[PDB]
RNA sequence: CGGUAGGGGAGCGUUCCGUGUUAGGGAGAAACGCGUGCGUGAGCCGCGUUGGACGAAGCGGAAGCGAGAAUGUCGGCUUGA
RNA sequence: AGGGUGAAAAGAACCCCCAUCGGGGAGUGAAAUAGAACAUGAAACCGUAAGCUCUCAAGCAGUGGGAGGGGGACCAGACCC
């Protein structure tokens, strides 16, 4: 076994090397042609390659939600998991940043929303549907809140769920995520922080 | 090209045995040594064995006389069972209507193969990988290379 | 096989049917025709049904025979076969050369197969006259 | 010496392919837009009139780039006008039209071969004019 | 009481490859038991 | 004169077959069933490609949107249609988007003049 | 120049006949299975393998002439296992 | 209901597995990828081998877009899985 494993990874490691010197791959920044010139890229429309879109160079993003407007952050948030903030979309992939969510549970709705909002899960038998309000399940477990709204914007579907992933949300207001130096979010709307 | 001397098709037919009850036993011994498969086959719990049994010793000594090589060397490399030759039974059942069962039959074929007849030239490339000793243009790399015909 | 369809025609009144042939046995015949072209033998057995005669030591032919009764080895027979009369031809022996027969009434007053071609009478042999 | 050899004989290696102008622009031409750079092939409607071997100038040149690229204020940049050549007038592959409504018997099945026409590109003749890019 | 399609195929493989697999494990034991049967018992 | 069909029926099932022989099942390999699908698939092509049109160019305006939103805060996809009409520019969407991947500075420098 | 019932025009193939005991064919026909040719399509056209002797056009002719549906029908083989 | 080994039975002496059946060498033959269940041998159905590929999925199974991987003893922005 030893010999023939050898040997042939030997010969793997060769014919890795013999195509990766056969065609080169950029990175973003860059300018429209270059000594490339094989396969139409500028006649063709651009579709991302995975040397691109890779997990780790993925941005990262944190949101503060205090005093803010549940629906509103959450509708950002969701555009910023898709990737419409960036140039470069794409339906089929996700080549969107991740998000951080701390200080969940002093999140803001406005109206009678406390009280009269009910969030249903129904078990799946004759009987058990549990139905229960905004700030009663805030005082439990505030994190869903969040989470089910923000899933609730992002597109059900295979891809629906890898990408959900990607949310973080936090009940407190540190987050164990300093590794990563995560940026703060960019907010379109005037209605976003509550009025006080 | 690749092997063609490195076997021997014994191929004994029409035996009487449904196919998928032959399938039992002969999916266990795609790819053994036949010393051990022969210890698998008078041990086994199984109708099925015996006629297996008689092909591959049949097959072995086969390959013992005709081509003259150890026993000890070789393996089994292609089992195969195919459908036979069925006959229909008309059998009577309750009420008058009639049904039909079925004597089916198979067809058994064993490629035995030697280990070690192609290992001169196997061993021989132990020579690690950037070598290309261009002797006769190209040569005798014809013994079952196995990992790449990456050759461009 | 023997196959079933490929028998003696028989007639009417159950008698194989025959054909009136250019050949007798007691005669010598150059093959025309086939694998043993212009080997020059005799005519042994004549099979009426077929056109087939046999010529002897012609058409070599191996033959596995199987040990009849006890534990021995048998032996591998080269025997003769048969062979069609449209191949066959009338040789002479005189000049040595082939023919296409004819019918000739002769003073003897029996009708004989005179040859063309050095035209030299083919019919004092075997019984005999 | 031998070793450098055989195995350079065998597995080779790529040169930069060719010199390259690289300067790029953006021509129109059966209503249909083109990025176009030069020293390269583009596919195209049939040119009707145009012969097989014969070079031609597209006068639409929406838009020139380089090192300081230029857009245009109106449409074509002013006296810009890139350089081609016709190679050849061949069809397209077989597109099948099918019309098909349900349970009517109206199977009513339709090929189409547009014809196109290949054409490459030799130069872009200079802008001057409108100079952008900071 | 009576089926409303055929399996046909693919689920059939399925299904027949683990009825296989009884006989693979009925082949290790017997396996196992020839070594046994070489040396000692008493 | 008794005529035997014989060649001509399976000579055209096999190239009825030529078609759906990257199917999956039961669709593959069975006569009638594979003409009953070869049918369905040249239809959903046909179909498709006129949605193929309108959707790309739908795809070019999102790449194109979210492009021209990282300049200004207040700047947007509809107020750049507009401007570029304004300047009489007749590019494309194709082009648009195409260049705002594979050159930004392209769409920043058209970006900066068409404002004034 | 959408199109069911439905009407009209223009074609493709199938076997057999005239031309023709044509050329083409045991240096490989009919068939059978594959084609990075062709046509609007029915279909056509070249390929070298399997195959082992038949038999294209073109101009014409004639029909037991085109199948997915008939709880069709004969044969094969599944599923339930 | 159930035709077509070959031109010729030349229908497989001998050896091996082996109680039989049947099989592999040998021998015959143009051919035994013509071995008597024998000529051309399509499909369904049953496998064996290789390339890619499914175990957080939801699906009349395709279609437009196409990530990553694989090619064909013929150096293609071409083509195929």
């Amino acid at each position: 076994t030893k010999c023939t494993e050898e040997w042939r990874q030997l010969k793997e490691a060769v014919k890795k090397e013999f195509a990766i010197p056969h065609v080169p791959l950029d990175q973003r920044w860059m300018f429209t042609l270059e000594e490339a010139t094989g396969p139409d890229i500028w006649n063709t429309t651009w579709y991302p390659k995975s040397a691109d879109h890779v997990p780790t160079d993925k941005k990262w993003y944190v949101v503060d939600a205090t005093d803010l407007i549940l629906g509103r952050m959450a509708s950002t948030i969701a555009i910023h998991i898709r990737g419409k903030n960036l140039a470069s979309y794409t339906p089929s992939v996700d080549m969107g940043a991740f998000v951080i969510v701390v200080n969940a549970d002093k999140v803001a709705v406005s109206g009678k929303k406390r009280t009269q909002k009910l969030y249903r899960r129904h078990s799946g038998r004759p009987g058990g549907l549990k139905e229960e309000t905004f700030d009663q399940l805030q005082k439990r477990i505030p994190e869903r809140i969040i989470e089910h709204a923000v899933r609730g914007m992002l597109p059900k579907g295979r891809l629906g769920r890898y990408l959900f992933n990607h949310l973080k949300v936090y009940k407190g207001a540190e987050h164990p995520h300093q590794a990563q130096q995560p940026i703060d979010l960019p907010l379109r709307d005037k209605r976003i922080r509550v009025e006080k | 090209e690749p092997g063609k001397c490195d076997e021997i098709t014994t191929r004994g037919y029409s035996i009487s045995m449904s196919v998928d009850k032959a399938r039992r036993v002969i999916d266990q011994i795609r790819g053994r040594s036949y010393a051990e498969t022969l210890m698998i086959l008078e041990l086994m719990p199984y109708r099925a064995c015996y006629p297996i049994f008689k092909l591959i010793y049949s097959a072995a000594a086969n390959a013992s006389h005709n081509k003259q090589f150890n026993k000890a060397n070789l393996i089994i490399s292609k089992a195969e069972v195919n459908k036979g030759i069925t006959l229909k039974k008309v059998k009577p059942r309750a009420r008058g209507r009639s049904y039909m069962i079925k004597r089916p039959t198979c067809h058994i074929t064993i490629v035995l193969r030697d280990i070690t007849h192609f290992d001169s030239y196997d061993k021989f490339l132990e020579s690690l990988t950037p070598k290309k000793l261009i002797a006769l243009l190209g040569l005798m790399s014809t013994g079952r290379r196995r990992e790449l015909l990456c050759g461009r | 096989r023997i196959k079933r369809w490929e028998r003696k025609d028989c007639k009417p009144n159950s008698l194989p049917k025959l054909h009136k042939r250019h050949v007798k046995v007691g005669d010598t015949v150059k093959v025309i025709s086939g694998g043993e072209k212009g080997k020059i033998g005799e005519i042994s057995k004549i099979h009426k049904h077929n056109s087939t005669v046999i010529i002897k030591d012609l058409n070599f032919k191996t033959k596995h025979v199987k040990s009849k009764e006890e534990g021995e080895q048998g032996q591998i027979i080269k025997i003769e076969a048969a062979i069609h009369s449209s191949n066959v031809m009338l040789i002479l022996k005189e000049q040595e050369v082939a023919d296409r027969v004819g019918h000739k009434i002769l003073e003897d007053v029996r009708k004989v197969r005179y040859l063309i071609k050095t035209g030299e009478i083919v019919d004092t042999p075997d019984r005999w006259k | 010496p031998e070793y450098n050899d055989i195995i350079n004989q065998f597995l080779p290696k790529k040169g930069p392919p060719p010199p390259r102008e690289e300067i790029f622009a953006v021509v129109v031409i059966g209503s249909r837009q083109y990025i176009v750079i030069p020293g390269r092939w583009i596919y195209t409607q049939r040119l009707k009139g145009a012969t097989v071997n014969d070079k031609i100038v597209l006068n639409k040149v929406l838009l020139v780039g380089t090192k300081a690229s230029t857009y245009i204020g109106t449409p074509i940049v002013t006296n810009a006008a890139v350089h081609a050549v016709v190679e050849e007038q061949l069809l397209d592959d077989k597109v099948i039209v099918f019309k098909y409504k349900k349970k009517k018997n109206y199977r009513r099945n339709i090929g189409h071969r547009q014809p196109i026409t290949r054409i490459k590109i030799t130069g872009i003749t200079g802008y001057e004019d409108y100079p952008a890019s900071t | 009481a009576v089926p409303k399609k055929r399996t046909s195929i693919y689920k059939k493989r399925i299904r027949k490859n683990i009825w296989k697999k009884k006989g693979y494990w009925a082949a290790l034991k017997a396996f196992s038991l020839a070594k046994s049967l070489s040396t000692g018992n008493s | 004169t008794r005529v035997k069909r014989g060649y001509i029926a399976r000579r055209r099932r096999k190239k009825i077959r030529f078609f759906a022989s990257s199917f999956r099942g039961a669709h593959s390999r069975l006569t009638r069933t594979i003409a009953q699908q070869k049918i369905r698939a040249l239809v959903s092509a046909h179909r498709d490609r006129d949605r193929q049109k309108r959707d790309f160019r739908r795809l070019w305006i999102t790449r194109i949107n979210a492009a021209i939103r990282e300049r200004g805060v207040y700047y947007n996809y509809s107020k750049f249609i507009h401007d570029l009409y304004k300047r009489q520019l007749l590019l494309n969407r194709k082009i648009l988007a195409q260049i705002a991947i594979l050159n930004p500075n392209c769409i920043y420098m058209i970006y900066n003049e068409i404002i004034k």
